[PDB]
């Protein structure tokens, strides 16, 4: 509170703005059928990024 | 116990040193008409027509 | 003092293959949890104890007001007035009112003040601001010194180092030698220093406090020597005690004439902490463990003999060091019978303990690729090649 | 998308099943679905399944609808449908693809029923099946555990598959028929039990030790009651017999576990044997130092099965361990010095400035110096300090003094026939009553475990057993209960019962009486029992209620019922029921007292639930007490798996949590719970810090006692630094505090000494081990047994104690040198491998040495090589054609 | 060769078939 | 005087109570020449 210091509220978890502004909030506009090629680059980053993610199971 | 005191005073030590007292204005019909003339216009401005030119503007914007 | 911290769960892995063995385990495990959540839950259930003093600890409190600000007490004068420094810094000659306790006022100790009309109204021995307190470890990392292959020298030294001491250390003055303060871990990256961090960590009976040592640096002046001495009084504090600065050349690096204010704190935090290196005595069950990988670009102070006597060496692992390492990383696989894994030791490589257990886990991948899980030899073949990316043939033959 | 190279898959295999009427067609699709699932499930090691994947959804509705094909042939059209629909069991169905099993391969067997299966190599039919006969034979043996022929019919299929398991693949699923066992035939466990008992004491030898650890580990943690962990427990007793290794001197510990079976089991298991006798199965009796009645058996009743029937008995007793370690002590390695209690009382440095003299002879410190130079010089024969020119010493005390410090002198020559009667010779004759009575518990005290063929307690104590004398009655029935700790001899129970029996005694004396019978006689001994009822009956109220002694009557009833599980403990709840509220306590003692080994839930549910935290607001003193106590009693070593967690409900939810007078003091259970010395774990955290709270005084006192666990041989560094900092710099003013502290944390320096109950092979406990009971509800009571010196015998009982030497010997004498390999504990033997009990050297000591739990040995370079594998501090180093 | 991205039915494949049958209990449990 | 702490060490590695030549000798090896 104003000067008396008495806890009056819980706020969400503290993070700094420079890094909150880090988070991909509106999504870019790029799809993997736009990317010629590169199907061996993307099967390889889909193993590590999304195949973990998706099922750790295996 | 119609106002409340605020949290600024009681850490300041008020109802523990000193009580506040509700203050009341004593503003009679006189005072209260004479202040009225502080933003009366003028018997003037009811009469005086805004720009015609500044009024298109206005207008149109 | 009080004692150490870290309290982890039970190893378990007695079996891993879930052949019901460990289902009785981690249902002997789940069960027993049960029984403490139970007896915790009921005994909040029926606990009424309060008040007692009451009027005595109301006045107490009233004269405390609310808030009360933290202070350090820098110096204390004769005793009914004291000096201490506010945490914005500034500092006041203030009043120390009776019902504090005389003994406990000694320079360092957080001492309670009133808002307004700064005085000594109350003793914190347990400040511990968040920084310091996140530094500290409570749940100990799974890893263990069966987990390590290899590093038989390394483990016996660092054991020697930071548990003999803390277990029976009648040898060290039974010979007259005192315990080494202090040691440092080096080699190159990935070759299982940060991993026998946690192998330490794990069978431990002491507080270990993990460090990035980049974490000590703070951008507001005077906080990082401050951080440090908070740290190192944690550390006897929680006496025996186990400080683990990982990375220490990101502040231990050569020390060279400060110009800019930057550079002069970084100075400062590093002066600090060799001073408190220094200022705990070696027979104190307070050690320190520092990894780094570029060694030689430490400063030639904190390694001194009087400071950190031991220098632990962690070579690439050899042969017989990889094959451990692979019948470790393996271990868990299901690997068939045609896989020898000889091949992949013999090739004269700079493999290291994360290289092996790259290779291992994009040989699973490979296995995956072809819809199985039984891992042929042919995908740690691909693999190998597939991790390790990048002498002019026939100049030395 | 699919692969569309082989997209003939989803065409062929999915055209086959619908186009699906025509007799000739349906036979023949079939068939090549049945070869075609059965190349791709059985080599291809894809887990991924072509048919299986395509199968699916498609055979969810056809194969489904498709299933009853209102059986066009008799079976065989039906024998293919039921194998077509056995290969997408686990995921086109729901999990009661159990019941698919039920209607698709129990109820029909396609001649032999892993045609398409066995080929198969884990997951069709056998880790597929196994799970079903896991799940469904499971739910059914639950609900229908008699059946229908489908319960026989599946145990045949259960019994094939699980052999299969060690012979469709010979790989480590030897660890799942164990496993299946375990959990298939959940009632009639020992059906499956006797068909891996014929399968693999038959298949292979080598294959047999991972049924022993699977089994044993199981053993540990079995089921909460002993209806099936006994059934495990004798699952290996045909894996012992000579279907392997018939010496397996393991034969002690199955039979141990169980109720310690000696005249139902061990004489069969050994007592039948008797044909290598000659080998370790002498030294299997050497590492059985808890049951003499199991020689006793054969050897004296015909004295002619061995040679060494009578001189192997009298050997294994008590004398040539004696011998070797006095060799070890002073022939091999040299730490046997002249070591009384000042030589390290002082031990500080501190002490020598600032006494300004304070030197007092005053009762208290002159008992604890007294008590702690008898346990420092425990079994040795050396400490000629304060004993013979000592007569005044034995005199400068309080009338307790005496027999304490009498006690403690007899307790320096532990178990020696010899020695301790011609030193306790001069003090017989002692011409004080005191001093008389501690005498009477030196006679007695030499007789821990000695089982002496002469019996001189009992002729030497029999003058003074009824004897008109409180301190006569209570050294002599306490030195007889002491050496009686084995077995229960119809001499000592016509001797005591009227001792007990009679009212003369006093209460006091009736409750050491009682300790002394329950720790002579662990079964049920009837006689007893209706005694001690008929006397917590025939007490009066008051003196049942707060005679301060009233504990041990119900305690000796306990230990007398210590063991066995709740069967005579039931009874004994309904004839203690009718009791006064102090009954509360008697069954909470006597009840959980029956388990030493019992790691469960259901009854420390009953302790934690029903007796803690139904007892928490509750001011019913000394209930929560024991309550706590044995908290770790029945968990005292489940393989300390179920040790470490004791220790945290312990130490976060007691400790912390507890009353202030009936669990702030829950931390002797800490000393019984584990016992090595482990900071934060047993002794540096939930000691230490409680220690220097010296807030309340019972829990202080108590929790300095507490570390005399740990104080066997606690390689005092880190312990003795504790002690000096609370000598002198401690509770030094604390008369009493002062005094538990000498005696508690300075006994350590009793070398090679023991007091864990758990064996040396750690999967068996030791029921005269366990009579260290006494001293923790004594030594919690703290009014008149330790704080007061009202008795002090129950300090004086800890003569439930082994050596922690090693030493090996080959038919002969200790003069083998072998190098050994001891060094803290790893994982073996349930794993992929057998890993060594040691990661690695540590000491490479090749002379006999010095052996504590977290120290292991083993053999080195292959001489000699002994077949004990038990190392019971005796390791027999038989030589065979070593290095063949 | 061109990999192919592993279908939702070989997922569930996965997490069946090769599977311990008491990966649900053991998982479940911890 | 590090060397000398070392070669303690080194005798403690044996579990010796006396320290060798020869412990010296390892410890001046390891210390000495860094
Ligand atoms: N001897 C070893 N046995 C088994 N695994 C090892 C061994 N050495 C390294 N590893 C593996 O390497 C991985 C990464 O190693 P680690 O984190 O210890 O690196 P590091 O050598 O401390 O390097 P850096 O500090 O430079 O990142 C570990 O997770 C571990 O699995
Ligand atoms: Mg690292």
């Amino acid at each position: 509170r104003n000067d008396s210091y008495t806890l009056h509220k819980i706020l969400p978890n503290k993070v700094d703005p420079l890094v909150s502004l880090m988070m991909v909030e509106k999504v870019p506009d790029s799809t993997y059928e736009m990317i010629g090629g590169l199907d061996k680059q993307i099967k390889e980053i889909k193993e590590v990024i999304e195949l973990p993610v998706k099922h750790p199971e295996l | 116990h119609l106002n409340k005191p605020s949290i600024q005073a009681l850490i300041h030590g008020l109802n523990r040193h000193y009580y506040s007292i509700t203050i009341n204005y004593r503003k009679n019909e006189l005072e209260q008409k004479m202040l009225l003339n502080l933003h009366k216009k003028s018997w003037m401005e009811g009469l005086t027509l805004q720009d015609y030119s500044e009024h298109c503007k206005h207008n149109e914007s | 003092t009080k004692g150490p911290d870290a309290a982890s769960k039970l190893p378990l892995v007695t079996p891993h293959t879930q052949c019901r063995l460990k289902l009785l385990k981690l249902e002997r495990i789940k069960d027993y949890l049960l029984m403490e959540e139970e007896f915790i839950r009921n005994q909040e259930q029926m606990k009424p104890l309060e008040e007692k003093q009451e009027e005595e600890r109301s006045k107490v409190d009233d004269l405390r007001g609310t808030p009360m600000s933290v202070g350090t007490l820098e110096e204390i004068i004769d005793d009914n007035h004291a000096i201490v420094s506010t945490s914005v810094g500034s500092e006041h000659y203030v009043s120390i009112l009776s019902f504090v306790d005389k003994d406990l006022l000694e320079p360092g100790c957080s001492v309670l003040l009133n808002h307004k009309v700064h005085a000594v109204i109350g003793v914190l021995m347990d400040d511990t601001d968040p920084l310091v307190t996140v530094m500290k470890v409570e749940k100990a990392p799974q890893e263990t010194y069966a987990d390590i292959g290899g590093l038989d020298n390394q483990i016996q030294e660092i054991k020697e180092s930071v548990e003999l001491p803390l277990t029976h250390p009648e040898y060290y003055e039974e010979m007259g030698i005192k315990p080494p303060k202090g040691v440092i871990l080096y080699g190159p990256p990935g070759t299982g220093k940060t991993l026998l961090a946690k192998a330490v960590a794990n069978q431990t009976s002491a507080t270990f406090l993990r460090v990035v040592g980049s974490e000590l640096i703070q951008k507001y002046l005077g906080d990082g020597p401050k951080l440090v001495r908070e740290l190192f009084r944690v550390a006897e504090e929680h006496a025996p005690s186990i400080v683990f600065i990982d990375e220490i050349d990101a502040i231990g690096t050569k020390r060279y004439d400060s110009n800019s204010g930057g550079e002069r704190e970084i100075q400062r935090t590093m002066l600090e902490l060799l001073n408190q290196l220094d200022g705990f005595d070696s027979r104190g069950d307070v050690k320190v463990i520092m990894a780094t990988n570029r060694i030689e670009t430490l400063d030639p102070a904190l390694i001194r003999p009087g400071r950190i006597d031991r220098k632990i060496e962690f070579p690439l692992p050899d042969e017989k060091t990889k094959k451990r390492i692979f019948q470790i990383h393996t271990s868990r696989m299901t690997l068939a019978d045609d896989v020898t894994l000889d091949d992949l030791i013999m090739a004269k490589d700079d493999l290291s303990g994360a290289d092996i257990k790259a290779i291992c886990t994009e040989a699973g991948l490979m296995a995956l690729r072809e819809r199985r899980m039984k891992v042929t030899n042919e995908d740690f073949k691909k693999s190998k090649e597939n991790v390790l990316y990048k002498t002019p043939e026939g100049l030395y033959l | 998308m699919e692969e569309g190279g082989r997209d003939k898959a989803p065409v062929q295999p999915q055209q086959s099943p619908a186009a699906a009427e025509k007799p000739s067609g349906k036979e023949r699709r079939d068939a090549g679905d049945k070869d075609k699932e059965q190349e791709l499930s059985e080599e291809d090691k894809q887990l991924q399944d072509e048919l299986e994947m395509l199968v699916e959804r498609l055979g969810e509705k056809d194969t489904s609808l498709y299933r009853p094909a209102l059986e066009e042939l008799r079976r065989q059209i039906r024998s293919s449908t039921t194998s077509m629909t056995s290969v997408p069991k686990p995921l086109k169905f729901l999990r009661p693809h159990y019941g698919k099993l039920k209607e698709i391969y129990e109820n029909m067997a396609p001649g032999e029923n892993k045609r398409f299966a066995a080929d198969i190599i884990s997951v069709l039919a056998m880790t597929m099946s196994g799970e079903r006969e896991c799940l469904k034979y499971r739910l059914v043996g639950s609900q229908e555990e008699l059946a229908s022929w489908g319960h026989e019919y599946v145990r045949h299929l259960a019994g094939e598959v699980a052999k299969e398991w060690q012979e469709l693949d010979d790989a480590e699923k030897v660890q799942r028929e164990p496993l299946l066992t375990l959990v298939k035939e959940i009632v009639p466990y020992n059906m499956a039990h006797n068909a891996e008992h014929e399968a693999c004491d038959l298949l292979m030898e080598i294959e047999q030790v991972d049924m022993l650890e699977k089994d044993i580990d199981e053993n540990a943690y079995a089921k909460v009651c002993l209806y099936l962990t006994s059934c495990v427990n004798y699952v290996p007793e045909p894996e012992n017999s000579a279907l392997l290794r018939c010496a397996l001197g393991v034969f002690r510990k199955f039979s141990r576990f169980p109720e310690a079976l000696r005249l139902a089991l061990m004489l069969n298991d050994m007592e039948l044997v008797e044909d290598i006798f000659t080998s370790c199965k002498d030294v299997v009796v050497q590492k059985q130092m808890a049951f003499m009645l199991g020689r006793h058996g054969v050897f004296l009743e015909l004295s002619e099965d061995v040679e060494e029937y009578e001189d192997l008995t009298e050997i294994m007793s008590n004398v040539q361990l004696n011998s070797n370690f006095l060799a070890l002590a002073r022939e091999l390695d040299i730490m046997e010095p002249k070591v009384p209690d000042d030589i390290y009382k002082t031990h500080l440095e501190n002490n020598r400035f600032g006494g300004s003299g304070s030197q007092v002879d005053s009762a208290r410190m002159n008992l604890a110096s007294s008590f702690v130079n008898g346990f420092v010089n425990a079994a040795f024969g050396q400490d000629k300090l304060l004993t013979d020119d000592g007569n005044k010493w034995l005199y400068k005390n309080k009338d307790h003094g005496m027999l304490s410090a009498a006690a403690s002198l007899g307790m320096i020559l532990l178990w020696d026939v010899d020695g301790g009667l011609t030193q306790i010779d001069k003090y017989l004759y002692s011409s004080e009553d005191y001093i008389k009575s501690g005498a009477l518990l030196a006679c007695g005290i030499v007789n821990s475990g000695v089982r002496n063929e002469c019996d001189p307690a009992l002729a030497l104590l029999s003058d003074y057993v009824l004897h008109n004398s409180n301190t006569m009655r209570l050294g002599s029935i306490f030195g007889l209960g002491l050496a009686y700790a084995g077995s229960n001899r119809e001499d000592v129970l016509t001797l005591l019962l009227p001792v007990m029996g009679d009212s003369k005694s006093s209460m006091e004396v009736a409750g050491v009486t009682a300790l002394a019978c329950g720790m002579i006689a662990v079964g049920s001994c009837n006689g007893d029992v209706t005694s001690t009822i008929l006397q917590t009956i025939m007490e009066k109220s008051e003196t049942e209620l707060k005679d301060t002694y009233a504990r041990w009557l119900p305690l000796g009833l306990g230990l007398n019922h210590l063991g066995k599980g709740e069967a005579i403990e039931a009874i004994l709840a309904a004839l203690e029921v009718v009791s006064e509220p102090f009954r509360s306590f008697a069954n909470t003692l006597v009840d959980v007292c029956a388990y030493a080994g019992s790691g469960n839930v259901l009854k420390v549910q009953q302790l934690l639930h029903i007796c803690s935290e139904h007892f928490d607001s509750k001011e019913k003193e000394e209930d929560k007490d024991k309550k706590e106590k044995k908290d770790k009693d029945k968990k005292e070593a489940p393989a300390d798996m179920g040790a470490h967690q004791g220790v945290a409900v312990l130490g976060i939810a007691l400790i912390a949590m507890g009353e202030e007078i009936g669990a702030e003091m829950a931390l002797r259970t800490f000393g019984h719970l584990l016992r090595y010395g482990e900071p934060t774990l047993r002794r540096a955290v939930p000691l230490a810090l409680a220690l220097i709270s010296v807030s309340n005084p019972r829990l202080n006192i108590l929790d300095t006692l507490s570390k005399f666990s740990h104080d066997a041989d606690p390689e005092v560094s880190y312990n003795s630094i504790f002690a000096m900092g609370m000598v002198g710099s401690g509770t030094n003013n604390a008369r009493l505090a002062a005094m538990l502290r000498q005696l508690a944390q300075y006994h350590a320096k009793d070398p090679n000494n023991l007091f864990m109950v758990r064996l040396a092979q750690g999967l068996t406990h030791l029921g005269k081990g366990t009579l260290t009971l006494c001293p923790y509800h004594s030594d919690r009571q703290l009014m008149s047994q330790v704080a007061v010196a009202g008795l002090l015998t129950v300090l004086v009982s800890f003569l439930d104690v082994r050596n922690i030497i090693l030493g090996k010997s080959h038919y002969v004498l200790y003069g083998l040198v072998a190098a050994m390999q001891p060094r803290m504990l790893v994982t073996f033997d349930e794993e992929l491998r057998p890993l060594p009990v040691s990661v690695r050297v540590g000491q490479a000591v090749d002379v006999v040495g010095q052996a504590g739990k977290p120290k292991t040995i083993t053999g080195f370079q292959t001489h000699t090589t002994p077949v004990l594998l038990a190392h019971g501090e005796r390791a027999e180093l038989a030589t065979e054609e070593f290095l063949p | 060769k061109p990999i192919r991205a592993l279908d939702e039915g070989d997922i569930a494949l996965l997490k069946t078939y090769g599977q311990s049958t008491y990966s649900r209990q053991i998982k479940q449990v911890e | 005087r590090s060397v000398c702490t070392e070669a303690g060490m080194f005798a403690i590695r044996a579990r010796r109570k006396i320290a060798t030549e020869k412990d010296f000798l390892e410890a001046v090896n390891k210390v000495i020449k860094s």
